[PDB]
């Protein structure tokens, strides 16, 4: 389940559970430096058998690697405080009040501040002005008709911005 | 006594004041929390009165 | 005229009218009649508020 | 009465021979004139109900009821514009005057002396409503919702006909106090039980109970905003209304006959409760809503005490008033956005900064927050059936969880959290919404602080 | 707008003609798309799903709704509604379900039990009775101003 | 000092107004639990003692 | 609350806190400097690295992004992408 | 980021430490006792509060 | 004002205080000051608002009726007998609810003044209070919503023939 | 070591201990990748019916609208009566309906014929 | 050169409409509850007399406030 | 105390059952000694309004107590003796209830298991 890919591989299972393992012994273990020991023994553990060939060994020792770490997991995880499920989850998600509103204002505000929204009149003719043309054209010419991917190029030809582009610019500071 | 009745009614009704005054404000006074602290530090300093006069 | 003259007009208007179910009059007949009762020895609320004397009871 | 009637007819060609871009200032002005003119009408004392010669009169039960209806007019004629307000000028004034022909019969059938005349002004009150929200349903069922609309009201409301027919010519006329005054207990025959169980079945028809509720919510939500305002508040309360008239009469037969339907309205009323917890089509929601209150209301109008009424006529003025104003917040959400469903267009309290507000107030409201009007009637009901029975109490405190937890899902799930950012078409509030607010939410807090007026005739 | 054949009556049969316009229909692949069958419960022919879906779906792949899970053609699982955030946390519980609710069960078992065996075996100090001097503090109580003397009276010890 | 000025003089004039007539109206209104009175006390009304309390032994 | 983060400083943060980790040199070691090529160090190390970066700023990266930074540039491409680091 | 130069914090905690210091005893003196105190407790009893609280 | 014959309150108890102290007494200073600043002003604006009220003179009568002469002289169905003799009745329901509110007012009055010795002189106002309760819920309580005189009637006649019962079962 | 993790309808099944992730064969390896095909396309014919400056109104997702007519107006149709669904509904319907009712008998019952003896505590009931 | 933009979302509308309506409830709110002062501080309420012999009063003076 | 530990597992005859603790004869074997002075003034008594359970011994010392108290309200501190009087007068009756205890204790041990070990 990622966008790039249908799986992600063997190595990245591996090195997924090597993190979540680094993490979920962050947790457990205080004082941090009795940590550090238990984590070069655990980075040894997994130097024990990185030389392997075969593949269903590997795979074999990886989900018994899965049935140790979850025998030896905790419950509440040190998730950071900006993650979600952490303490944030959008914290300040109060004033993430998004870009296609604060048009919708009277003139008399809109003349308190003029400078900021005649650059906002020049970005929005920024957005119009190879909208349809150049985004239609590299959207309808790079792909075959299965798409198979959710990635998209970049506006590599000769000149202006990469396709599909305002939402991800226009969006809160994250700190609002 | 009349002023026992008297001052734990002006304690229930000093905290009545800011909720009418920032629902009849229109104008946007910054100070309002320093306004709000003012009131409630008012609000303790007559009611520690009637209940001396309880104890006592 | 939707609130300026209707809402606190209405206000005024339920705010204080005539004794409703008779209430206040109710109050003050009572005080009077508690006293007349006090004054005259008999108890207040004599029972069987209808005479038992006013009665033609279906004999058996 | 016929002072508070008779401008209402001469209202009637204010709007025909009102000109373009003018109909609508003189119809809403007109009829906030009739709301001071039905606002003076509060005369009524003591001992004896209010005359209004030969043809009317009123008990205190009818007149909070006729000043809720004249003043929830204005609301509305101002309410229903912007999804008719391109239309025709002939078709809307129209519909601006079947609108207050609808009134009128309203009007009529609160003021009754007699129960036939009562019975016409019924149907009466019935059929404009059916063309109103047939022609202006505005979804693809509406056929479906009028007409079930009208089959089940009238084949309920049809052996109320020869039962009162039967009344007049066995027991002499059908004045109130001639209904009263003169009428002997009629013993338990089973032509007696299958008398009761005409006039209360007709009216069971009309509240709905649990076992015809399903009557209501296409009749809602495939229905524009003044049918369903009028159809919920007037019509159901005036069901109920006719019930506290009508059930003077047969007092030893109803305490043996009157088990089972006590019985299917506590379970239908929890499981209605239950029913919209879940739901989406947001209209809906308040509609089985009104099915909970009315199960509720028909469970305090079976038992028969005092303050079992006192406590019914204050849940049903009180949701009348809470449950137009909710069904004026999801008209206001769905011309927003044109989706009527939940889960879609969450957000909201960012954009529309004090409609926020609005919506806390209505679901506090619906939630029994407790200087209101709506704790006032579900406490008296509450105190009356547990002096009913010692057990019924949880059933009660069970409806009230859960009426408690759809009412704060409600609040907290259309307007509470994240802006779903492909919607980018709402404008901020207009005036005339907040107008409508603050139409609906000053005379429930007045009433609040003066409570007196609305309690019943055993006050 | 929608498509008249973009609603849903009619179950299942056949297995070459509804599975594939099902899986034209609804945007999932053929074998993943699976009714529940129709035991006469209704249902259309509304697709299963794996019935968790919003613990899981870890939110770092940054899809479009965040706090919905939708991915704006998602097929939406039947019960939906019973299965957002706010609702029902279907996560992986760290240890078990039924080893958790046996340790619960007997836990408030034995709490209930000693509270038994105490409620059948009180404790109490050597320690006599509070001597009321005037008759077990008669006068004072809910009446018998004349009615009952009742004479009883300690000894000094 | 005008907001202590204003909310230390209006409600406590408005209240102890509303607190000397409309109750002086309304019979059953605002009502003390009495107080109380010792044997070595007197009365400050009309102007007498209660004989004060008797004797001590074994303390 | 948010002390005045610019790019030059929190870039220099990032390669100060690389530079006192043992294994790698302070010696060859600047911005266009890579992971797995020239350094030679291994994955294993490499998120070893990026839990040190995570451990300082106090968030973490998802796991899409984990095979994909290999330079220090880039890492401070995607902490001006969490931040926002401007005026 | 460390900081409290604050009058509003200092003031807060200030009043409040001085209320868990002063409080505690100044409501305990000045009740009139609505009920028997038992005061007659035996050796191991009164000492064990303290005991549990040190172990 | 209102009469004291049917409002019963005892009389003043209060004794002189006996400090014994010499810090002294804060509060004995602040209720002087408290006098100065607001007992003189209240009384200064009321005398000036009692002059301009009774310079002129309204009043309220207390409205009185007078007696129907019966229900049981009422005929079978003759409907302007019984129109009189109800509201006569419902007049009378009306001034009994509000003799029981003011009778439990007495007790809450009787509770509250007499301290915690809630046993000591409340007995004979808790006495005449069941009385009065006592006939009530004899008299009024089992008939429900729709009284109009005749379910009071009917519960009379009923409970006279039990009492006649019982007391011809007992001879 | 540890018990391999019962599942239950509540207890959901990690993506650990799957163990059919690693039963790779080509059958799944086609359906992953023509499941992220899937919503590739989907994804992408979001975006362009999503990021147009003149596109003013809603997206009109037929998803969702999928969703909302099969869950309200597709009950109804199709349904046949069988036993399972009536004895179900019977079940559910007029069962607990029958249990409320005959304990209201049994209270009503108890209170009738206490009263019938006057043996209430009803020295002041008055609030009926 | 500190300071950020933040987006609030309207002000405009929320304040006209409060400012309509804390307006239009005081053009006749502070008139009436001034009048209703006035009334009750000028013209006097009523007073604790009865019915002499004969003499019969309509069915108003029975009431204690004026405007009642 | 080990009381506990004696009359939950030795008979239940000698520990005396609570609550029901009147169960021989009184002045048994004590002929002519009681006074019981009750110097406490019951009228004065409800004059101060105390609580009950406390309308009982010991209570002239709590009328002091509180008049002192009622008289020092500056003198935070100063009414100690008469608290301290109190608290020696309760402390004395709790000496009486336990005194009794063991009496009733005793008389159960020693006269019932004389009469039921020599019958
Ligand atoms: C006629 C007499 C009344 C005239 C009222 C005029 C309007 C007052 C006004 O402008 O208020 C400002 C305020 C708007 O403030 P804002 O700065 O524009 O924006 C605030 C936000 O929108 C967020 O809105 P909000 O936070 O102001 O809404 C919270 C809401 C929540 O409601 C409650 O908290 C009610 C329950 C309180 C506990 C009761 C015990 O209301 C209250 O807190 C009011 C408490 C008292 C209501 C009951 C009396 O107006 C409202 O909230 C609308 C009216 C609310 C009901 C008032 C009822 C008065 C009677
Ligand atoms: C008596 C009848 C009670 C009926 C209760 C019905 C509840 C239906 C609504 C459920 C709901 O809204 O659940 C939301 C909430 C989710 O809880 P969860 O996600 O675990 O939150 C922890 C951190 N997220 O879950 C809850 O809030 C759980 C529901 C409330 C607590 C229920 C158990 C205590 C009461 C038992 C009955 C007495």
């Amino acid at each position: 389940f990622l966008p790039s890919a249908a799986y992600l591989t063997h190595q990245q299972k591996v090195l997924q559970l090597y993190k979540r393992a680094l993490r979920h012994l962050e947790s457990r273990c205080v004082h941090r430096d009795k940590y550090r020991y238990f984590a070069c023994l655990l980075r040894a553990r997994f130097d024990e058998h990185k030389n392997e060939k075969d593949m269903v060994k590997a795979t074999q020792l990886l989900r018994e690697a899965e049935k140790e770490f979850w025998h030896g997991q905790h419950p509440q995880p040190y998730i950071f405080p900006e993650s979600p499920g952490g303490t944030s989850y959008e914290r300040y998600e109060c004033y993430k009040v998004p870009e296609w509103c604060l048009d919708d204002w009277h003139p008399s505000e809109k003349a308190m501040y003029p400078d900021y929204f005649a650059k906002r009149e020049q970005w929005k003719k920024l957005r119009r002005e190879s909208w349809e043309r150049e985004v239609k054209q590299l959207q309808e010419e790079t792909p075959v008709g299965g798409p198979r991917t959710e990635a998209l190029p970049p506006a590599r030809k000769q000149g202006d911005l990469p396709p599909l582009w305002w939402h991800i610019v226009t969006r809160p500071r994250e700190r609002p | 006594m009349n002023l026992f009745s008297s001052l734990t009614l002006v304690t229930l009704i000093l905290l009545t004041m800011p909720i009418a005054a920032i629902n009849f404000n229109t104008h946007k006074f910054t100070n309002y929390p320093l306004y709000v602290k003012t009131t409630i530090s008012c609000a303790f300093i007559t009611s520690m009165i009637p209940t001396m006069m309880f104890i006592h | 005229f939707g609130f300026s003259i209707v809402l606190v007009l209405g206000s005024t208007f339920v705010a204080y009218l005539p004794d409703y179910r008779m209430q206040e009059w109710a109050r003050r007949e009572a005080e009077r009649l508690v006293k007349y009762r006090e004054a005259h020895g008999l108890p207040l609320m004599e029972s069987n508020c209808f005479d038992p004397s006013k009665i033609q009871l279906p004999e058996d | 009465m016929l002072k508070y009637i008779i401008p209402t007819m001469m209202l009637m060609p204010l709007t025909w021979l009102s000109k373009n871009s003018m109909i609508w200032i003189n119809t809403t002005l007109h009829s906030l004139l009739i709301s001071l003119t039905s606002l003076l009408l509060l005369n009524q004392f003591g001992d004896n109900s209010l005359n209004f010669s030969l043809t009317f009169f009123s008990d205190s039960l009818s007149t909070p009821l006729l000043i809720l209806t004249m003043w929830l007019l204005p609301l509305m004629l101002m309410a229903s514009q912007h999804h008719l307000s391109k239309e025709n000028l002939a078709r809307k004034k129209l519909f601006i005057s079947m609108l207050i022909l609808l009134q009128l019969f309203l009007i009529m059938t609160f003021t009754a002396t007699e129960l036939i005349f009562f019975y016409i002004m019924f149907e009466a009150t019935l059929v404009p409503t059916l063309i109103i929200i047939t022609r202006w349903g505005n979804q693809t069922e509406r056929l479906n919702a009028g007409l079930y609309f009208l089959f089940y009201t009238l084949a309920g409301s049809l052996p109320l006909l020869v039962a009162l027919i039967y009344i007049q010519n066995t027991m002499g006329s059908l004045n109130f106090l001639i209904l009263q005054y003169w009428v002997q207990p009629m013993p338990n025959s089973w032509s007696n039980t299958f008398m009761w169980l005409a006039c209360m079945m007709a009216f069971m028809v009309k509240m709905p109970l649990y076992g015809l509720h399903l009557w209501l919510p296409k009749a809602h939500v495939e229905a524009p905003i003044a049918g369903s305002m009028v159809l919920a508040a007037i019509l159901l309360k005036l069901g109920g209304y006719g019930m506290m008239r009508i059930t003077l009469l047969l007092n030893p037969i109803t305490d043996f006959m009157a088990y089972p339907f006590i019985m299917l309205s506590l379970w239908g009323m929890i499981m209605t409760s239950s029913i919209c917890l879940r739901q989406t089509d947001l209209k809906s929601l308040i509609a089985y809503s009104s099915v909970s209150h009315m199960a509720l209301v028909i469970v305090a109008i079976l038992i028969q005490t005092p303050w079992s009424y006192m406590g019914a006529t204050a849940l049903m003025i009180a949701h009348g008033l809470t449950s137009s104003m909710l069904f004026c917040l999801a008209n206001s959400n769905y011309e927003r956005v044109h989706s009527r469903t939940m889960i879609l267009a969450r957000g909201l309290q960012t954009l529309l900064p004090l409609m926020a507000a609005w919506w806390l107030l209505a679901s506090l409201t619906n939630l029994a927050l407790p200087p209101s009007i709506n704790l006032i009637g579900e406490l008296f009901v509450v105190m009356s059936t547990f002096s009913w029975s010692n057990i019924t109490i949880i059933l009660m405190g069970l409806n009230m969880v859960i009426t408690a937890l759809y009412s704060l899902y409600m609040l907290i799930t259309t307007q509470r959290g994240k802006h779903t950012h492909h919607i980018n078409n709402i404008l901020p509030s207009f005036t005339r919404e907040n107008a409508l607010m603050s139409l609906h939410m000053l005379p429930l807090l007045l009433l609040s602080l003066n409570p007196k007026i609305i309690l019943g005739p055993l006050y | 707008s929608h498509i008249t054949k973009d609603m849903l009556p009619g179950p299942y049969p056949k297995t070459p003609e509804e599975r594939a316009a099902a899986a034209k229909k609804y945007n999932m692949r053929v074998e993943d798309y699976e009714p529940y069958p129709d035991d006469g419960m209704g249902y259309g022919d509304y697709p299963k799903l794996p019935d968790r879906s919003q613990q899981e779906r870890d939110p770092w792949y940054d899809w479009d709704h965040p706090d919905l899970r939708l991915n704006w053609g998602e097929p939406m699982h039947w019960d939906l509604d019973m299965y957002i955030r706010n609702r029902v946390d279907t996560s992986p519980t760290p240890v078990n379900w039924n080893l958790m609710c046996k340790h619960l069960f007997g836990f408030v078992a034995f709490m209930l039990f000693m509270f038994w065996v105490g409620e059948t075996y009180p404790t109490y100090q050597p320690v006599g009775p509070k001597q009321y001097p005037y008759n077990n503090l008669y006068l004072e109580r809910g009446g018998d101003p004349n009615k009952e003397p009742e004479p009883v009276v300690h000894y000094e010890i | 000092s005008i907001f202590a000025f204003t909310h230390v003089l209006i409600p406590v004039w408005i209240i102890h107004y509303y607190l000397k007539y409309h109750v002086t109206t309304k019979p059953y209104t605002i009502v003390e639990k009495k107080p109380r009175i010792f044997p070595g006390d007197t009365i400050l009304e009309t102007g007498e003692v209660i004989p004060p309390m008797k004797e001590f032994p074994d303390q | 609350d948010a002390p005045p983060l610019t790019l030059e400083g929190i870039k220099d943060r990032v390669l100060y806190v690389l530079k006192l980790y043992d294994k790698i040199d302070p010696e060859k070691l600047s911005v266009n400097s890579h992971f797995m090529k020239d350094l030679g160090l291994d994955s294993l190390d490499q998120v070893e690295i990026i839990m040190a970066m995570e451990d300082e700023f106090g968030f973490e990266i998802p796991d899409i992004d984990a095979e994909k930074l290999m330079c220090p540039q880039e890492i401070v491409d995607y902490i001006a992408d969490k931040k926002d680091v401007y005026e | 980021n460390i900081n409290e130069n604050n009058p509003f914090l200092i003031n807060s905690i200030k009043r409040l430490l001085i209320g868990s210091l002063f409080a505690g005893f100044i409501i305990s003196n000045n009740i009139p006792p609505m009920t028997i105190p038992q005061m007659t407790m035996p050796h191991y009893l009164k000492m064990t509060a303290l005991t549990v609280t040190i172990l | 004002s209102w009469d004291k014959d049917v409002y019963p309150e005892p009389p003043r108890r209060t004794p002189a205080p006996s400090p014994q102290t010499s810090l002294p007494n804060p509060i004995t200073y602040l209720t002087k000051a408290f006098d100065l600043l607001v007992d003189r002003p209240v009384t200064l604006v009321r005398e000036f608002i009692e002059r301009q009220h009774a310079k002129n003179k309204y009043y309220y009568y207390h409205r009185e009726f007078r007696r129907v002469p019966d229900i049981t002289e009422c005929h079978e169905k003759d409907v302007l007998c019984m129109f009189e003799a109800e509201m006569q009745w419902k007049r009378d329901y009306k001034v009994d609810q509000e003799i029981v509110n003011i009778i439990q007012e007495r007790l809450k009055a009787c509770q509250q003044r007499e301290g915690e010795s809630h046993r000591q002189n409340c007995a004979k106002e808790l006495q005449q209070f069941t009385q009065v309760v006592k006939a009530y819920q004899d008299r009024y309580h089992d008939l429900g919503a729709h009284y109009s005189a005749r379910k009071c009637l009917a519960k009379q006649k009923q409970r006279m023939l039990a009492e006649r019962k019982a007391t011809k079962e007992a001879a | 070591s540890f018990p391999k993790y019962e599942p239950s309808r509540l207890a959901s099944l990690p993506t650990t201990l799957d163990p059919a992730e690693y039963d790779i064969s080509s059958e799944t390896r086609k359906a992953q990748a023509e499941r992220l095909a899937i919503r590739s396309r989907l994804k992408r014919e979001y975006q362009l019916q999503y990021n147009d400056p003149s596109r003013r109104g809603v997206v009109e997702d037929p998803a969702l609208i999928r969703w909302t007519c099969a869950r309200s107006a597709n009950v109804y149709p199709n349904f046949r009566p069988n036993t399972k669904t009536s004895l179900l509904g019977a079940l559910f319907g007029i069962g607990p309906l029958i249990f409320w009712y005959y304990v209201f008998k049994t209270d009503r019952d108890r209170k009738e014929k206490l009263i019938q003896e006057g043996k209430l505590d009803r020295t002041f009931n008055i609030s009926y | 050169g500190k300071r950020l933009f933040i987006i609030k979302p309207s002000g405009f509308y929320d304040k006209r409409f409060l400012k309509l309506l804390r307006f239009y409830i005081l053009l006749t709110g502070i008139p009436v509850v001034i009048g209703i002062t006035l009334i009750n501080v000028f013209i006097g309420e009523a007073e604790l007399a009865e019915i002499p012999e004969g003499y019969v009063p309509e069915h108003w003076e029975y009431f204690k406030h004026p405007i009642s | 105390g080990a009381h506990l530990a004696r009359r939950y597992l030795g008979d239940a005859s000698v520990e005396p059952e609570p609550l029901r603790m009147p169960t021989f004869p009184p002045d048994y074997g004590f002929p002519e000694r009681k006074e019981r002075e009750m110097v406490a003034t019951q009228q004065e008594m409800n004059d101060a309004q105390l609580v009950l359970q406390q309308r009982d011994y010991c209570a002239h010392y709590l009328i002091r107590f509180l008049k002192c108290k009622r008289d020092s309200f500056p003198n935070f501190l100063a009414c100690k003796h008469e608290q301290h009087d109190w608290d020696y007068c309760e402390h004395l009756d709790y000496v009486k209830r336990m005194k009794e205890f063991e009496r009733e204790r005793r008389l159960l041990q020693r006269k019932k298991r004389r009469e039921q070990r020599e019958a």
